[PDB]
RNA sequence: CGGAGAGGUA
DNA sequence: GGGTATTCGCCGTGTACCTCTCCTAGCCC
DNA sequence: GGGCTACCTCTCTGACGGCGAATACCC
């Protein structure tokens, strides 16, 4: 739900968007690309990899950094997936429960 | 006879990767033609290249900056696209 | 705050948790080692699905060349796929009681 | 492989040529997309040309499209502009290449010809702002001499206001008087008598049927803009014309501009503190420079701009524009509506017509015969003088025989 | 399932097929047009699309277009190789569109005076200048009936924007043609949309070599609509042109003057210098119940020699030289008494000489 | 109504 | 047939409090 | 400078406590 992942209404036009909203944005980007790529009947060599790009996009959405190179933010900082908000010392259990 | 392969970086860099690729070809003096599909956009960063698969060319396609390389079954050998699919994208490239 | 939404994916995908659970739930369920499961899901190899009357195995793994080679002598009942749909179809073809 | 050559080819040949190259079916395609597709397939050298329009970058507009922004414009990098000191109006002709992956316009590699001349002659040149202006010295006679019935309009124009090189006149005429037929007779006479001069017809905010009529009637270049286009294009077209004209004069060329929308052009700048009539204080400054740009160069070349002003149009704004530009030029050719209602063509007001410093274009005996003719025409009325002039000019073919019989 | 309608491409890329009986109004049962089919056939706004449709599935609210069968009352193979309206070369009026009935009826007197004063041809762009309560309704019906009687092949479209509903039903049940209107019961947003759907449909027919004649009695009303929501109405008026490659577009509009508002005067003064035909009507002759109350001196047509012969132009010139010295009422009484002696204008010309 | 890093206190 | 011997990353990081900083601009247009 | 939408470079932050475990080494 959007209230559980809001933005940062700071003073200005820029927004330090949440890592989850950025991840959901990338998945929709990589999905609408694949949805259009199939109606055009593109070659398999493109559909095959683009599904892998979609595959590696959902994995970061669920649990980023576990498979391999963690999808970073701007330059260095990694992004918090859905697992990071429940796993660890900063999860809901050991920080809010 | 030259075959078709896909030069693939992180999706989005179709534009400048080819301008440097053509210029890198004329410096090394095995490469037929690189096409750009577009509409009035499919393959958001996947470029089809007419070339032959050689050990020297394997490093050349990886020596161009701002690119990952070929994608296939393993990093040992790249995977071709198809014989009929090249004609399929060629038809949609015109029409 | 208390209602959600969904997204219709253009292609099925696998869950990273069950894929890398240590031990992998997907792995030991199909007797398939995790070493090649990563290549199948990430579109890096092939797996047989309902081979039929041929010299193949139920869950044999074969590369691109072996895919093309086997297609030459067997291209009627031979059926190999790659990605999450291949394993998804393999999951539905599996049986519990047997 | 030239751009202008493929633009002149018909659509049937372009579709047939494209099908032989193995491309998309060119039936459901635009002509510009057809040429763009042929250039790509043929490049897998290409040459082009056009007038430069510097924005730091710029493009090469085409003359057949009235300098409109098209997809086939050749991109000009600012590095080449800073290297050759190129400006807006310089004709550039060189090798071009199709746009690569991620590009949308043709790029310029090497320039071959600058302003229809070698680049070594354009790098060293005197600017138009430094040329010394002068009065009209060379005589641009408008009389045909073939004895045609349409030559009477040119014969009266020569006796009323002789036109020379670098002349900046005004054609004052109310609407529905015959400005269209008068402009055609002038343009046809210029192309017939002086075919070496560069004739340019500018029609801003006019009817499309009139645009295609003038384009297929006069022997020259026709750059026009219909009323369906906003005032922004009217300003851009006017600037591209005056910039190209200045560059030609800098190369010692005789440029002739037959303007027919000086009133419409002023409305264009006024649209893009309010005085009497709805005219802005800084709105007439731009048409003022565009009009006064006409001048005679002593080093070589000239610039002639003949504008047609609109009066009695029912709008007070046009009256202020006309009254301000009245004291700007040095030639006024007034037309009478009362004579036009009588179907007496041409309906020229010979009384208020005239040219300052007319002795620099006519001989001593010719100026005296014109002076005596005016002293006989002035006492008679406007309609009576035209009927007298037409009946006397119809008896002979040349104006010399008419003056000989008056004495 | 078969359907039909005029295409209206939205700004987002897709479009719908409006209905003709609803005066091009957005309905809940409109046929959705996918952008893929628009790119396939190069369809634009105004193209009459008729083909197979299907009911909406779960999650849809419009009928999807599966396959188009007929485009602009023609095969798609003939509409794919066409010339755009922006590339057509305009020309002056060449063909003569005679309005005279020829039956010798008293209703033909309006058309007879109109032919002697302002001959109308193909591609004409004129204005019917008339104050309120001058006879614009009766004059319009006489023109529409004369066109359907003399030239039944021409497509007559009477677009009435911001008018009375009872007058719309009266005109639709009287003239022989298509009648699209948009009453004042709805805001100017629909007035602009209906006006665009008509001009787009008209341009497509001209591209298909058709002679479209539009009698728009709302150029004053349409100008107020754009001013509430002169660049747009001027392009709509100037769209009328005679195409050399084939077809023509004639737009006869009625301007409103002396309506008590200075805004209409500026609109009339600006559009006066655009067209090439002005048919002024006198209020004094209209209040005297003398129809048609046409101001013969104020009327006229530029380049009339391209629509009339040499002898016909001379007779009209001699007629004007006699009518001009006489007054407005005296000229009408003279003209009516001379035209009542015979039935056709040929006998009138023979008696004047 | 944030995320990392640095320093300090018990 | 399996019972140990490498190996390469893999999850185990005391509590609370205070101060301060850093935060994306890339490409042909 | 930027508008929709591209554009960086690095995998096998490195230790230890060890732990079941994929691979591998004999018993």
């Amino acid at each position: 739900p959007p209230d559980l992942r809001p933005l940062v209404p700071l003073d200005g036009g820029r927004f330090a968007t949440s890592d989850l909203n950025d991840l959901y944005r990338r998945v929709i980007n990589r999905n609408n690309r694949l949805k259009r790529l199939l109606d055009l009947a593109a070659p398999d060599i493109i559909v095959r990899n683009e599904k892998r790009m979609l595959q590696e996009a959902v994995d970061a959405l669920l649990d980023n950094g576990r498979r391999g190179r963690a999808i970073t933010g701007s330059n260095k900082r990694p992004l918090k997936s859905l697992a990071d908000m429940i796993k660890g010392k900063q999860g809901r259990f050991r920080q809010n429960l | 006879k030259k075959r078709w392969y896909v030069v693939q970086a992180f999706s989005g860099f179709e534009g400048r990767v080819a301008t440097s690729l053509r210029e890198h070809i004329k410096l090394h003096n095995l490469f037929g033609e690189v096409m750009v599909p577009t509409e009035e956009k499919f393959f958001p960063g996947y470029v089809l290249v007419q070339m032959v698969m050689n050990d020297a060319s394997w490093h050349l396609v990886r020596s161009v900056p701002r690119v990952m390389g070929f994608i296939g079954g393993t990093s040992d050998r790249p995977a071709p696209i198809s014989d009929k699919e090249v004609d399929a994208i060629m038809n949609r490239l015109q029409q | 705050r208390e209602r959600m939404g969904h997204i219709e994916l253009a292609s099925p995908t696998a869950h990273i948790w069950f894929l890398k659970s240590l031990p992998s739930r997907i792995g030991l369920l199909l007797d398939m080692p995790l070493r090649d499961i990563e290549r199948v899901l990430y579109f890096e190899s092939y797996v047989v699905i309902e081979g039929g009357m041929t010299n193949l195995e139920r869950q044999q793994i074969l590369t691109e060349e072996q895919y093309l080679d086997a297609l030459e002598e067997f291209g009627d009942e031979f059926d190999a796929k790659m990605g999450a749909e291949a394993i998804q179809a393999l999951l539905k073809s599996m049986d519990l009681e047997q | 492989m030239n751009l202008t050559e493929l633009k002149n080819t018909p659509v049937s040949e372009l579709i047939t040529l494209g099908e032989n190259m193995g491309l998309e079916n060119l039936a459901r395609m635009r002509k510009q997309d057809i040429i763009f597709a042929i250039l790509k397939q043929h490049a897998k050298d290409i040459f082009g040309d056009g007038v430069l329009e510097i924005l730091g970058f710029g493009f090469l507009r085409s003359a057949d499209s009235s300098y409109l922004a098209g997809p086939d414009d050749i991109y000009v990098s600012p590095s080449q502009i800073r290297r050759f000191n190129l400006r807006t109006g310089d004709t550039i002709s060189g090798k071009i290449r199709p746009p690569k992956e991620g590009e949308r316009y043709f790029a310029l590699l090497k320039v071959n010809e600058v302003n229809f001349d070698k680049p070594e002659n354009a790098r060293n040149k005197i600017l138009f702002e430094n040329l010394t202006p002068l009065h009209a010295n060379s005589r641009l006679r408008m009389e045909r001499g073939n004895g045609s019935t349409e030559d009477l309009t040119a014969r009266v124009l020569d006796l009323a206001s002789p036109i020379g090189r670098g002349q900046r006149g005004l054609i004052v005429a109310p609407p529905k008087a015959g400005k269209t037929m008068l402009l055609q007779n002038i343009a046809q006479s210029i192309a017939y008598n002086h075919p070496d001069c560069v004739l340019m017809v500018l029609l801003i905010d006019e009817r499309p049927e009139e645009v295609t009529e003038m384009q297929r009637l006069v022997k020259g270049e026709v750059v026009a803009s219909t009323f369906d286009e906003p005032a922004s294009r009217h300003v851009q077209v006017a600037e591209m014309v005056i910039e190209k004209a200045k560059r030609l004069v800098e190369h010692k060329k005789d440029v002739i501009i037959l303007l027919d929308s000086i009133t419409r052009l002023a409305r264009a700048y006024n649209t893009v503190k309010v005085l009497t009539g709805g005219v802005d204080a800084n709105a007439l400054h731009r048409p003022k420079r565009f009009f006064g740009a006409a001048r005679n160069v002593e080093e070589g070349g000239s610039l002639t701009i003949i504008a047609t002003a609109l009066i009695d149009t029912g709008s007070k704004m046009d009256e202020v524009i006309y009254e301000e530009f009245k004291g700007t030029g040095n030639m006024e050719l007034h037309l009478s509506r009362k004579i036009a209602e009588k179907r007496v063509f041409p309906a020229i007001d010979y009384n208020r017509s005239g040219t300052r410093k007319e002795e620099l274009l006519t001989t001593q005996e010719e100026l005296q015969k014109m002076w005596i003719l005016r002293k006989i025409i002035h006492p008679m009325g406007e309609i009576d003088a035209m009927e007298f002039l037409i009946n006397k000019l119809a008896m002979t073919k040349t104006n010399d025989d008419f003056f000989e019989m008056m004495k």
